[PDB]
């Protein structure tokens, strides 16, 4: 068994440093290429650093001079020290074991990395009330509304993680003053919003902030 | 009297660059002009030592080490250099005095369908020290599993194969190195110009 | 810097159909090319290296073919969890590249979407400002035309669209169209309309409300 | 008053890895070995092995010896049958039976847990009228669907009376194929609408067909 | 491998009889230190995971109702249902528990016994609908027949079709105790076109004379 586990990604602001670890498990970190492989959101992948069997770094231009990639075998972990970050090193980085340069065989989880100058915020919950507009037959549709949050992720549950059938969480979408927008709608018979209560439970790490917010016809 | 230059640079076949060869030259005279003068060299690189001044000079040994790699490898035969190749493969000193002459060998070293003949170490757990030869077919064991000689899981043979075809990029076509190496130490000379 | 480019960009077809995909280079790379799948929210997997060779664990109906500039990545019997964006790589000339991925997607049969409209909550409206969400639900193909018209006057620059992907039992996408305005601007109309167009759909579908 | 609770419906591919759980909860559950009974489609019951949770001592059937794992967590009170690799002969419904020892019969049973395992994937069903010919007969044909089940209704579960909804079919194509018919006055064809409420969950498929005569 | 074999596979008893189910063992099911006989009976109605009913051949569960009762020795087991009612109709199984590994009979199916009543036969031809997906299926019904024995044949322009049929047959109904038998035709369009009258053969014992219901396409 091969294992990856990633830590350190989070909100920084420009020219702020972070550096990102990578625990392995399965192989000897010390004689096998290893490589850090980032992914805008929404974008493709892009390599950026790796690190020889030998102990040879080598790094993309766009990243060269602000990243240091390091091993410690000791603890069986490879690091990336990221400075002078940029609002384009925004991505989520990948830790994966190199064949030998060539290609990347075991892959980590990945953590996200957000580079602004924006301030953390919590989310606010708004509801999104089931009616005559909302029934188009004996099925009524109803959700909730997380609104200008930074940074990611949001997690929406119904009741607890009851209630998952027709679920439908959209992704976070970006809106011009910089805070993401979610949206999580269920669709429930018409003849139970009388009797069955509906709790969307959204969790918003970074900020600290959890909100049970229930929706009333 | 002369030294076989010709021997190393028109050889028939050359070594593979993690089993280079290295021929010693002494008690000769030799004529440097047949370099430095040719236009077969796409690069004539000389660190310490001047070529062009070589002819009316005098060594203890001079070490003609040769072997095939890529195009794109042939940066880094260099002092101070780093990658697969400088690594693994072929180290020089940093303060290395001689030249290093390579031309394109894409008509001699190239099959169709692929060479296969020239190899290169891909897995090392420590860098080469400066003129070190690993001719090693060990199985490179990546983890703390035994290999017991077997390739598998983190069970890799540490050579490569080149490829070669004639169809590739110039960067990837095979590229014939020599590297001569140079010394004056003492007074026993045996290695002088005309 | 040597470029993968990668067709279709996105590619539809049902379980059991064999899946061609494309991957073409800037330069000849010989055979030194990579295929990688990943799934949505997971990280890359390995699928095939040098080009034809099948990395360890991959099922035999994934298969690499091609040399040099051209490159395919052929699936065989497309299975549901076969489904999602594949990545080509090269690694014949420093530094590695990626291409831009090519989306695979079931196909099924024509669904029309649901469509429902809410109206901003009070407590939202407290704050100043108002967020009118249009729902369409369950539907197929992806493409869909989504336009607010507020007081029969056509609307633009203050909505924006997301879309989930295919669900995993009825492979049908969901999309939700927000119109945010502020309490002032909200309250200068009465009628609120949401427009979606389909081709699901005979003719194009209108669910609006009035701020009464 | 020891009770046994399975867990829910599984639908894997073949060659996917397999783990079912079986709590239980009572009063002599020291006392209790949980065995593993398996009964393939249309055929009978298969005595798979038995496990003791506390020392976990378990015991196989010589078909099963091999092919199924059999574990028990006495921190948590759950046995758990386990595959390796699916088989397509694998498809079938296990219950989990518990008796108070060795060579003694089993009192308590699990509500049974639904294995199917093929290669094929999920479709929803086509749902076609049967066009009526005193007594008059109708129905609706639902075909090429996958998994099962199919819960089909007659407005809305107004009409209940007369209603045979057959079993289903296993095609050779690897779907299931299933008809029902009702039987109603022949006079009341031109007036009275007969529509059928086809539901099939695992496809998130509902359709009101309706029949009337050609 | 101690081997169970019951007869008889089928049992029709009335409202009031005596239902008798024999089991025959391959070895001697008596521990010498208790003197009494290791098999076990169980009791499984549709769609429902097996009661146990009788253990030790003659003790009986505590709930079941006294009608049921064990007997037999040796290798011969019996169980016996007086006064068969009509929440008793399901399959029994005898299981011996001597030894592992257990093992169970191939069961015993159970079932009321009905006045003779001749089928009613339907035939449905195939919706147009279902010719647009180039396969059209003939349906024909056997509704409230008994006994559940009923010979089906499919004719096409006559000279008979074989391998392209399925039958389905449910269970006795909860009041009147009949059946309902319904085969079922598959062909392309392609030769479904190719002829003209589908028929479909009915042979039962509440009518010597076979029935044919049959359409031209
Ligand atoms: C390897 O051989 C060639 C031989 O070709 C020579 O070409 C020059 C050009 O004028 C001529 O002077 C020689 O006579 C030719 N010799 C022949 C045809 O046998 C040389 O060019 C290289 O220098 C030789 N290598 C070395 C190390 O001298």
């Amino acid at each position: 068994q091969v294992q990856l586990v990633e830590s350190g990604g989070g909100l920084i602001q420009p020219g702020g440093s972070l550096r990102l670890s990578c625990a392995a498990s399965g192989f000897t970190v010390s004689s096998n290429y290893m490589s850090w492989v980032r992914q805008a959101p929404g974008k493709g992948l892009e390599w950026v650093s790796v690190i020889y069997s030998g102990g040879s770094t080598f790094y993309a231009d766009s990243v060269k001079g602000r990243f240091t990639i390091s091993r410690d075998n000791s603890k069986s972990t490879l690091y990336l020290q990221m400075n002078s970050l940029r609002v384009e090193d925004t991505a989520v980085y990948y830790c994966a074991r190199d064949f030998g340069d060539f290609y990347f065989d075991y892959w980590g989880q990945g953590t996200l990395v957000t580079v602004s100058s924006a301030s953390t915020k919590g989310p606010s919950v708004f509801p999104l009330a089931p009616s005559s507009k909302s029934t188009s037959g004996g099925t009524a549709a109803l959700g909730c509304l997380v609104k200008d949050y930074f940074p990611e992720p949001v997690t929406v549950s119904w009741n607890s993680g009851a209630l998952t059938s027709g679920v439908h969480t959209f992704p976070a979408v970006l809106q011009s003053s910089g805070l993401y927008s979610l949206s999580s709608v269920v669709t429930v018979p018409s003849s139970s919003l009388g009797t069955q209560t509906y709790i969307c439970n959204v969790n918003h790490k970074p900020s600290n902030t959890k909100v049970d917010k229930k929706v009333e016809p | 009297n002369l030294c076989p230059f010709g021997e190393v640079f028109n050889a028939t076949r050359f070594a593979s660059v993690y089993a280079w060869n290295r021929k010693r030259i002494s008690n000769c005279v030799a004529d440097y002009s047949v370099l430095y003068n040719s236009a077969s060299f796409s690069t004539f690189k000389c660190y310490g030592v001047s070529p062009t001044k070589l002819n009316d000079l005098c060594f203890t040994n001079v070490y003609a080490d040769s072997f095939v790699i890529r195009g794109d490898e042939v940066r880094q035969i260099a002092p101070g250099q780093t990658g697969k190749i400088a690594d693994y493969n072929y180290k020089l000193p940093d303060d290395f005095t001689g030249c290093v002459i390579a031309w394109n060998s894409n008509n001699l070293d190239s099959k169709v369908g692929g060479n296969y003949n020239y190899l290169y170490r891909l897995f090392r757990k420590s860098n080469l020290k400066p003129f070190e030869r690993d001719i090693s077919t060990e199985i490179y064991q990546a983890g703390s599993t035994p290999c017991n000689g077997v390739e598998g899981f983190n069970c890799y043979f540490p050579l490569q194969s080149y490829g070669f075809q004639p169809t590739n990029g110039v960067g990837y076509q095979p590229y014939r190195v020599v590297v001569l190496s140079f010394e004056l130490l003492h007074a026993p000379a045996t290695v002088c110009g005309p | 810097e040597i470029v993968l480019t990668q067709s279709p960009g996105t590619l539809s077809l049902s379980p059991g159909e064999r899946a061609t995909l494309s991957c073409r280079a800037s330069q000849s790379v010989s055979s030194y090319l990579a295929w990688y799948q990943q799934k949505p929210g997971q990280a890359p997997r390995l699928l095939i290296y040098g080009a034809s060779s099948r990395a360890t664990g991959i099922p035999d109906r994934f298969s690499g073919s091609g040399s040099g500039t051209d490159f395919t990545l052929t699936i065989s019997r497309l299975e549901p969890e076969d489904f999602a964006v594949y990545y080509c790589q090269q690694y014949g000339s420093s530094p590695r590249t990626f291409g831009q991925g090519t989306k695979l997607e079931i196909k099924r049969t024509v669904a029309a979407p649901s469509v429902f409209i809410f109206p901003p909550s009070d407590e939202q409206l407290k704050s100043g400002t108002a967020s009118v969400v249009c729902l369409l639900n369950n539907f197929y193909p992806r493409e869909a035309k989504v336009q607010w018209k507020v007081d029969n006057a056509l609307q633009s620059g203050n909505s924006q669209e997301s879309v989930t992907e295919q669900d995993s039992k009825d492979s049908t996408y969901s999309l939700s169209s927000t119109l945010t305005l502020s309490k002032a601007d909200y309250e200068k109309h009465k009628v609120y309309a949401c427009e979606v167009t389909h081709q699901g759909l005979s003719s194009p579908v209108t669910k609006s409300f009035n701020r009464g």
